């Protein structure tokens, strides 16, 4: 590819700043728009005690040993189901 | 089984094991040849007062000792690969038997028609009957019909194990969550031994495999009696 | 009927040493078939072949565990 | 290779001592453990 | 006096403190995992930070302040960093191997499918895509920073470098939120296993890379870098590109194809 | 769009880095960064080997592409010859640092 | 001054010395472990206990011999001492990082000894395969301490590899191309590249085992959709390169020893030797599954691994014949080092050929996990790698110390060791063909004869190790200072005296470009 | 900010025979003693923990 | 400057051959004895 733009007569600091503010950051702004839009908490799925999930072969070295490190009560059920 | 002071392979019990014996003879000859040739040349280089310490040219003799070894490798690979694919041929078995490895014994399942299954433990040395082999005998043998193509399926219910019977040229690892297949076919009746071939903990040395090859008729009555 | 089964025959879909999927496939097939038949008002005898094959190939503990899970509602496979 | 004579010559007697001490440093500790092996197995 | 251009380093205690800190951290992890105690781990992490700080401080003293980094010493440092990055690539490779091994032949326990039954993957078009534009953008801004430095522009070098760091931090914060919001955990089978360990090690590298850039930022503030000699910055940029590339592979493999 | 504020090597390089930089500008190589070019190596035109002492190890690659390098100490005084090809080398001692 | 010199070192010779000391000590540990193994197998019945204690011994024996003895001695010791001297460099590229590569080893060793102290130890095999190595079959800290030991040894070697590669590429005289560097230097660089690429994969794999054991991941657990076979791939992807990492520096030293004692100024076919080591290094990365012929792999995959593995014999053959061609027409000096080198050439060839027998997956079905494999690897390691280490040690000892050994004693030492290793391992081929499995504390009665003879052979070897210690003491006790060394024109490392001064090459060598 | 690199270059090139890790002043010495003390003490403690873990507490 | 020459470029002293014998004996002896005692340690736990 060659993109769809042009310069190349000499790639320098002014050119890379042009790209940072004219392409890169605007892209981040658009994606930030898109993301902080399609977000919204999606309805947590019914709990099913599947044996290949919520694995516990040894208790975790923290808390009560039954909660994952970044445990989110709202979406992460315990081996016995969602919390109160 | 192995006998005292044995040098080579246990006598072949299946056609495949026979095949390997000949392939090994073939390869071992080459190994003897090359190692004795190297020992010889070493002694040759070290037994003369004549000298030549100036620069010797290499791009000429290197052709010989690149082409010869390549040819010898091909002479080993051909029969090696022929046997490899032979062991893989479609054969259509008359019977399927499963074996599950456990710490530390094997269990067997013949579930083609009836739901037959049993555990197989090593006979303790203190309980051996006269004339019985230390570390090799089991309480319940794997009775199988001789001269028939059988499908063996191997897995494990805990750690890794490996199901082996040297005389038949068999060794298939027992992996939990996996079902490994191998075919067995004995040319003769008898008792054939093997031992767990994957370190599995405290009694890895003590969980042998004993196969009892009898005529189909006796295999059937044994199956019935074993329900 | 069209049976007279000795053992599960060679299946070209699973020609290698690892037969784990052969067992699993036949177990699924039988239980899928058994469901379609018991549902639409038919006979489970058509599902017989899959039951024989999976019974021959599958370790007792696997079939056992899968059965317990279908009952508990935790069988991960689609039936 | 050429080398000068020993600055502190080690005589045959001295060598027997060094060899004996060396062999003993390997053999005694191990020998002790191995000897009392039965005293260990069941105690 | 020496008549070669290489650096003979003064006897240093850092290699030893670094080695011992390695012993304290591994021992610490074992004590934590098994004897429920973080004491050793804490000391280990502390001596480790202390070792790194002083060791790299000395490297700055030897180069910027004492002038030991002749072109030959700098050439060696280039090979060193390239070789270091290669070993990091092979490390990640083991994790991508684990991912592909599992995902390409899903076992019966997962339902014989991928993603496993019961796993609801994140939408690659949402935060994961945002994270992707953030890292790619930081790749552009750090290139602007490098060119500014080489053209002798202090203000714009600092500006571009700042923007690069902010982006790295943004990625880190977004990933931390993603971790918290994820309906799956590290204990959710091989899916959670491959997901968190791969992205987790990548996240750690992002933090290391950002730290490295921040170090460059302050050294730049203190005029350490000349328009022509700035290896610390070049290495941080190479390392940053590595981190950026590992992400693109994670994104394509785990988030997109693996969903 | 542009400005300054970043030091140059000329303004900030120090220690050995600066020495190498300044010597290189005068076209000199006090820190042996470059491979010296050979003379005809005859008795009359020997290879001049700089040194800061009264002996320096010389490595002679007799013929271009030889993988074997012949090593020997070149001492101050009458020119010595490579034990392998006989080309001549003569030590030209001292100085470097003024 | 003592602490500054030996704890805060930034000198390649002193660091190389620390490495040789560590490695010699590790060798004693590895020897004791090997005697414990053979004492147990010395007669039928159980001596120590069941397979657990026995296998904790077998496991440590391997880790100690491999990671703490061979690698530290060859790469850390001989590598650090000789590489800078052989290219006329003032030191290594990163002399301070070099010191950390060393200091990570004692902690790594301590972690290994710890794992055997706590709980019931790690009786997993040096391959540490799960589920046996998992938190259910091996609950407790033991396997975790083992994993951590490997991590430290791994960081030490990866940093060492970066140092060697940079040093060799960047610090040679301006006129010296890579094709003018000695074969030992080439052997070390290639070894460093293999270490750089393989260790990170092992690190990845064992980290996955650590998380399966402690963070509830299931990479190798079928219950979570994992696979124990995945671990095997990751381990062996590193594991095969590792064996070439263990022999390459040996090949390098053998080339120097044979050339030197043949009174030759150069090894026969230099470029062919370089090509051979590079090919072996390359091929060593695409053959790993030959350690998995019984796990149940597709036939085509097995056919490929059988073929790819065999090809390694070609480049290896060029080396064997080149060493012979180096002897050809030489004024042979029958020194103790040359004896170790000649034993190496023959015994390594034997082990290499049995390795070619094992390459055939068909035959491997029956040979796998039997003593035939143990016979193969001990010939290449306990005869190949060890002989190269002994040869290099006796050859370079005067350089490192400034003193000479008693040649007669060194020849006696060689004779005893030669009988011991062959009596120990040769009968193991028989035990293998006849079916004796690996990792057994006891065996069926038929295997008694060969196991008895093999254990006796191992005692002869112990006698040689103890003698070696005495011999080193005698050298230091008598103090015969070196005067002259022949062939310094083609062995630059000897050119600065014995021992060379702390600082060498302060004024670099002079090399014309022409 | 102002460029003070020249001051730092003079300080670190000062011929006092101090190794680079202490050449900065009395703070270097403090930080060093802190680091080394934690390292050595932590190591002794780890040896203690190993001794503890080596034995069963039934 | 550090001491240089035979017997001076090592971390142990070779001034007295008997003190040296003792050092070497402890050094190598400790390494060789370690496994035996670790084995004894494991047998005496249970
Ligand atoms: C220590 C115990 C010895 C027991 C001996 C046999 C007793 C037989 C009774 C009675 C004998 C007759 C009745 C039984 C016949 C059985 C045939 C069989 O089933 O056949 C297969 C069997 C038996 O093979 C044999 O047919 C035995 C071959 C023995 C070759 C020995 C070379 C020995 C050299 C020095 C002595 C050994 C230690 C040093 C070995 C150094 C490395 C070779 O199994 C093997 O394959 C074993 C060998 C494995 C491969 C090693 C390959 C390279 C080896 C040597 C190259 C040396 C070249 C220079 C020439 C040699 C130069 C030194
Ligand atoms: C370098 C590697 C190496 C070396 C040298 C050895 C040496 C020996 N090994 Fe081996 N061994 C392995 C690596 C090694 N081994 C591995 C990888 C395994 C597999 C483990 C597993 O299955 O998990 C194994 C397994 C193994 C078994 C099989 C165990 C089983 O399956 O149950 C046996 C059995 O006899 C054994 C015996 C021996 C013996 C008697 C020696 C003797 O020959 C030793 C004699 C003494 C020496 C050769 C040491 C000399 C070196 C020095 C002391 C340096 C000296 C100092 C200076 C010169 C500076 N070993
Ligand atoms: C120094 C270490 C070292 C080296 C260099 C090698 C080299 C080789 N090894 Fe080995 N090997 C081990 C250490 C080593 N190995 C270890 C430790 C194990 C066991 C690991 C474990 O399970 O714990 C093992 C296991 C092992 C296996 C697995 C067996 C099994 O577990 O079932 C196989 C499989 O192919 C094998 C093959 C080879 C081959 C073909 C070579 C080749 O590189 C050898 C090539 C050399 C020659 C061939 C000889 C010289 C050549 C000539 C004179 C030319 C003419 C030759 C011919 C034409 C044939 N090795
Ligand atoms: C914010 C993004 C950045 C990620 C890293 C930041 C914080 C975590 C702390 C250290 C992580 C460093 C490396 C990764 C190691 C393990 C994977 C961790 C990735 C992670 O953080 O994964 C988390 C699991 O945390 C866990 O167990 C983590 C438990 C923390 C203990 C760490 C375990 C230490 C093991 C380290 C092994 C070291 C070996 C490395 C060797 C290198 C080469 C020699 C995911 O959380 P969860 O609740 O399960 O799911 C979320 C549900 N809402
Ligand atoms: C599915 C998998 C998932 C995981 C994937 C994860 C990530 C993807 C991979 C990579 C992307 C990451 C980062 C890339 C960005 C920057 C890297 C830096 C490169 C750079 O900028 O290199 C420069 C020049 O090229 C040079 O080095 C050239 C010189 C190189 C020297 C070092 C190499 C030496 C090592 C061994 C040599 C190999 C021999 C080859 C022949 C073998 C044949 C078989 C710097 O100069 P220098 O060192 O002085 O050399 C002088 C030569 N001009
Ligand atoms: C909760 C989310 C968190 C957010 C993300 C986190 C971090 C991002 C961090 C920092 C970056 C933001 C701003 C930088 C601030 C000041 C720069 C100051 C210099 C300046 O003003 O630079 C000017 C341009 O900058 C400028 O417009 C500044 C440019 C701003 C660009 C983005 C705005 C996009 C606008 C909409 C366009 C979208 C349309 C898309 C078109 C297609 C694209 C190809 C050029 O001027 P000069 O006269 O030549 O220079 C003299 C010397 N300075
Ligand atoms: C690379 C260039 C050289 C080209 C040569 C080719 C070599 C490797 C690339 C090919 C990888 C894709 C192949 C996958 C296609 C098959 C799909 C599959 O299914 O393969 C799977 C595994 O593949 C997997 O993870 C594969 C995982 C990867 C393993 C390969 C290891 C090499 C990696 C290291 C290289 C470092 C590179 C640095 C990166 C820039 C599972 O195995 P099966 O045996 O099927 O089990 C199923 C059974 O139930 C029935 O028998
Ligand atoms: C919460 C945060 C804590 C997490 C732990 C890790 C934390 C931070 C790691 C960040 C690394 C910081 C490195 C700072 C290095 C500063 C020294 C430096 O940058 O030194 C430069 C040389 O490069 C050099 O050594 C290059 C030095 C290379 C270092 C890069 C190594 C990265 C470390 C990774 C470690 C973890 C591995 C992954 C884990 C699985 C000095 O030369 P110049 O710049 O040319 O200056 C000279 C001019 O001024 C002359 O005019
Ligand atoms: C379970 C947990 C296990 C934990 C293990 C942790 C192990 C050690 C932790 C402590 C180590 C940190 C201390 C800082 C190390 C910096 C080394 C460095 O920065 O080394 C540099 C060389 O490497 C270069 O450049 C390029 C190379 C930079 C390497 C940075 C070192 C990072 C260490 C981690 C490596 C992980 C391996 C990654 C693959 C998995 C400089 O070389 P020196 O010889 O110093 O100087 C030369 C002078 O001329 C400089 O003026
Ligand atoms: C190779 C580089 C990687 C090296 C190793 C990485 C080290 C990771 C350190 C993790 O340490 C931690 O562990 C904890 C456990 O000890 C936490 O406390 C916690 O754990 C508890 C103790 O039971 C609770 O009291 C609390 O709620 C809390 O979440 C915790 O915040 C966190 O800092
Ligand atoms: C694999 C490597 C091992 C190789 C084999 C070892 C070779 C022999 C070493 C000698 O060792 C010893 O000999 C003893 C017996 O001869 C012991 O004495 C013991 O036995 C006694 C006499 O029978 C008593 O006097 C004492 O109480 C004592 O414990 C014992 O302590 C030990 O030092
Ligand atoms: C003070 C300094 C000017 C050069 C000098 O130090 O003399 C200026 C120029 C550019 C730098 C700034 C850059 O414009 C980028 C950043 C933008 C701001 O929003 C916050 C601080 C910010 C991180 C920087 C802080 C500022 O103090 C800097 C460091
Ligand atoms: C061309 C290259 C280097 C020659 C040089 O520049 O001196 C040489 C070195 C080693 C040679 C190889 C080795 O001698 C091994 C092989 C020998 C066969 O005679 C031809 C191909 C063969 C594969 C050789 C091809 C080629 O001539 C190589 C690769
Ligand atoms: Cu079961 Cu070994
Ligand atoms: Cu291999
Ligand atoms: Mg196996
Ligand atoms: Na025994
Ligand atoms: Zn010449």
């Amino acid at each position: 590819a060659s993109a769809a733009k042009g310069d190349h007569g000499g790639t320098g600091a002014r050119t890379w700043r042009f790209l940072t503010f004219g392409l890169a950051l605007p892209s981040v702004a658009l994606c930030t728009l898109n993301s902080w839009l399609h977000s919204g908490h999606r309805e947590r799925p019914a709990f099913i005690p599947y044996h290949h999930l919520r694995i516990r072969t040894k208790p975790f070295s923290w808390g009560d040993g039954n909660h994952t490190f970044f445990h989110n009560p709202r979406v992460n059920p315990l081996p016995t189901g969602y919390e109160k | 089984m192995a006998y005292p002071m044995q040098l080579g392979f246990q006598d072949a019990t299946s056609p495949i094991m026979e095949e390997l014996l000949h392939f090994h003879d073939h390869t071992l000859m080459i190994v003897f040849l090359i190692s004795s040739l190297v020992l010889y040349i070493i002694s040759l280089m070290l037994t003369t007062k004549l000298t030549h310490t100036s620069t010797m040219d290499a791009q000429e003799v290197e052709t010989i000792w690149t082409i010869l070894p390549a040819i010898i490798l091909i002479l080993i690979a051909l029969p090696s690969l022929r046997i490899l694919y032979m062991m893989d041929e479609i054969n259509n078995p008359s019977l399927t038997v499963k074996t599950m490895g456990h710490q530390w014994y094997w269990s067997y399942e013949y579930t083609d028609y009836e739901d037959l299954s049993f555990d197989s433990y090593m006979i303790p040395t203190s309980e051996l009957k006269p004339g019985e082999l230390r570390l090799l005998e089991v309480d319940n043998r794997v009775v199988l019909p001789m001269e028939m193509t059988i499908r063996m399926l191997v897995s494990s219910e805990d750690v890794l194990h490996s199901w082996a019977v040297p005389s038949l040229g068999l060794k298939t690892d027992a992996i939990p969550g996996r079902l490994n297949q191998t075919t067995l076919m004995s040319s003769r009746p008898g008792l054939y031994y093997g031992q767990c071939s994957e370190i599995c903990g405290s009694n890895h040395s003590f969980m042998p495999i004993v196969l009892e090859l009898v005529p189909l008729k006796y295999f059937e009555k044994w199956s019935a009696s074993m329900l | 009927k069209i049976k007279n089964y000795q053992t599960a025959p060679f299946d070209s879909r699973f020609p290698n040493q690892n037969q784990t999927r052969n067992c699993w496939q036949n177990y699924l097939d039988f239980h899928r078939c058994e469901k379609a038949m018991t549902a639409k008002g038919g006979d489970v005898s058509v599902c017989e072949w899959y039951r024989r094959v999976y019974k021959s190939l599958c370790p007792i503990s696997w079939v056992s565990t899968w059965d317990d899970r279908r009952a508990e509602g935790t069988f991960p496979g689609k039936i | 290779i050429t080398a000068k004579p020993a600055k502190t010559p080690t005589s045959p007697k001295e060598q027997a001592i060094g060899l004996s001490v060396t062999f003993l440093s390997f053999l005694l500790p191990a020998g002790w453990v191995l000897y009392h092996l039965d005293n260990y197995k069941k105690s | 006096h020496q008549t070669h251009a290489y650096h003979m380093v003064n006897p240093s205690p850092w290699p030893l403190t670094g080695a011992l800190s390695a012993l304290l951290m591994t021992s610490g992890l074992t004590m934590w995992f098994h004897f429920n105690s973080m004491t050793l781990l804490m000391i280990g992490l502390t001596t480790n930070m202390l070792t790194m700080y002083q060791w790299w401080r000395d490297v700055i003293r030897e180069s910027t302040f004492q002038g030991h980094h002749t072109p030959a010493v700098q050439k060696g440092l280039r090979y060193g960093m390239i070789l270091f990055i290669i070993s990091e690539v092979l490390f990640f490779t083991g994790f991508f191997w684990a991912f592909y091994h599992s995902s390409l032949a899903p076992t019966p326990e997962l339902g014989g499918c991928w993603p496993p039954t019961g796993i609801h993957p994140l939408n690659p078009l949402e935060v994961p895509l945002l994270n992707t534009s953030v890292l790619l953008a930081s790749g552009v801004s750090i290139t602007w920073a490098h060119h500014s430095l080489m053209e002798g522009d202090r203000k714009h070098m600092l500006q571009a470098l700042f923007i690069t760091i902010t982006l790295g931090v943004y990625f880190t914060l977004l990933q931390a939120s993603e971790y918290y919001e994820a309906p799956f955990t590290i204990s959710d089978g091989v899916y959670g296993s491959t997901f968190f360990v791969a992205t987790g090690f990548h996240g750690l590298h992002v933090i290391i890379g950002s730290t490295f850039l921040i170090v460059c930022f302050f050294r730049q503030l203190k005029f350490h870098f000349t328009s022509n000699h700035h290896f610390g910055f070049e290495a941080a940029a190479w390392y940053w590109h590595f981190v950026d590339v590992v992400w693109l592979f994670l994104y394509v493999s785990i988030y997109w194809w693996g969903s | 769009a542009s400005g300054g504020g970043v030091p140059t090597d000329e303004e900030q390089a120090t220690g050995l880095e600066r020495e190498v930089m300044l010597a290189a500008r005068k076209g000199q190589d006090p820190y042996n960064i470059l491979a010296p070019k050979a003379t005809s190596g005859t008795k009359e035109d020997p290879n001049l080997v700089p040194s800061i002492t009264n002996k320096r190890i010389v490595g002679c690659i007799c013929e271009e592409d030889n993988s074997t390098v012949i090593w020997f100490w070149l001492h101050k005084g009458e020119a010595q010859r490579c034990p392998s090809c006989g080309t001549h080398y003569k030590l030209v001692p001292h100085q470097l640092a003024h | 001054m003592f602490i500054n010199r030996w704890l805060f070192s930034t000198n390649h010779k002193d660091i190389g010395t620390l490495y040789l000391l560590f490695g010699a000590w590790a060798g004693m540990v590895g020897t004791a472990l090997s005697l414990l193994i053979r004492a147990e197998l010395g007669q039928p019945g159980t001596l120590l206990g069941d397979d657990q204690i026995y296998n904790v011994v077998v496991t440590a024996h391997a880790f100690v011999m491999i990671f703490f003895m061979v690698m530290p001695i060859m790469i850390g010791g001989f590598g650090n001492w000789l590489v800078p001297l052989m290219i006329g460099a003032p030191d290594m590229a990163f002399p301070r990082m070099n010191n950390m590569s060393f200091w990570l080893l004692p902690p790594s060793f301590l972690l290994l000894l710890a794992s055997s102290m706590v709980e019931a130890g790690a009786g997993t095999g040096w391959t540490v395969y799960p589920p046996l190595a998992g938190n259910l079959a091996h609950a407790g800290a033991s396997v975790d301490l083992t994993i951590f030991s490997l991590h430290l040894a791994g960081v030490s070697s990866i940093l060492g590899a970066i140092n060697f590669i940079t040093t060799i590429i960047n610090m040679k005289p301006p006129a010296m191309s890579q094709y003018q560097t000695p074969l030992f230097v080439w052997s070390v660089m290639i070894t460093a590249v293999l270490l750089l690429l393989s260790l990170p994969v092992l690190a990845a794999g064992i980290t996955m085992l650590l998380t399966d054991r402690n963070l509830n991941t299931t990479f190798f657990d079928p219950a979570g959709g994992g696979d124990p076979i995945l671990y095997q791939h990751l381990f062996w992807f590193f594991g095969h390169p590792e064996v070439y990492i263990l022999i390459l520096p040996g090949f390098g030293m053998i080339s120097h020893i044979v050339t030197y004692y043949s009174g030759k100024k150069e090894p026969f076919g230099y470029m062919g030797m370089v090509w051979a080591m590079m090919s072996i290094g390359f091929l060593g990365f695409i053959v790993w599954a030959h350690h998995m012929f019984t796990v149940g792999m597709d036939v085509d995959t097995r056919a490929y691994f059988t073929s790819a593995t065999m090809i390694i014999a070609i480049p290896t053959g060029v080396k064997v014949f080149s060493w012979l061609a180096t002897l050809h027409g030489g004024n042979i000096k029958w020194s103790p080092a040359m004896m170790w080198a000649l034993g190496f050439i023959f015994l390594f060839t034997v082990g290499g050929l049995t390795g070619i027998v094992l390459a055939n997956s068909s035959l491997d079905i029956v040979l796998h996990d039997t003593y035939y494999v143990v016979a193969h690897f001990h010939y290449v390691l306990s005869m190949g790698a060890v002989f190269a280490i002994m040869g290099g040690f006796v050859h370079w000892f005067p350089l490192f110390s400034g003193y000479t050994l008693n040649d007669t004693w060194a020849k006696i030492h060689f004779a005893i060791m030669f009988v011991g290793v062959n009596m120990t391992f040769f009968p193991q081929h028989f035990l293998g063909l006849s079916g004796m499995p690996r990792r057994y504390s006891d065996y069926p009665d038929a295997y008694t004869m060969w196991n008895t003879i093999s254990s006796m052979g191992s005692f002869i070897s112990l006698t040689a190790v103890m003698l070696m210690v005495f011999i080193i003491w005698e050298a230091f006790a008598s103090k015969r200072e070196v005067l002259t060394v022949d062939l310094t024109t083609t062995n630059l490392e000897w050119l600065n005296g014995c021992p060379p001064p702390y600082h060498t090459f302060e004024e670099p060598t002079y090399v014309n470009l022409k | 900010f102002e460029n003070r690199v020249a001051e730092k270059q003079k300080l670190f090139q000062e011929d006092n025979g101090l190794p680079v890790h202490l050449k900065g002043g009395a703070t270097d010495n403090i930080l060093y003693r802190v680091t080394m003390t934690l390292c050595l003490g932590g190591t002794l403690y780890s040896l203690y923990c190993l001794g503890w873990a080596s034995f069963p507490h039934k | 400057h550090y001491e240089e020459g035979p017997g001076k470029n090592i971390p142990f002293s070779v001034e007295n051959k008997w003190r040296l014998l003792a050092m070497m004996t402890l050094f190598f002896g400790s390494g060789f004895a370690a496994p035996f005692f670790i084995v004894r340690h494991q047998l005496l736990k249970k």
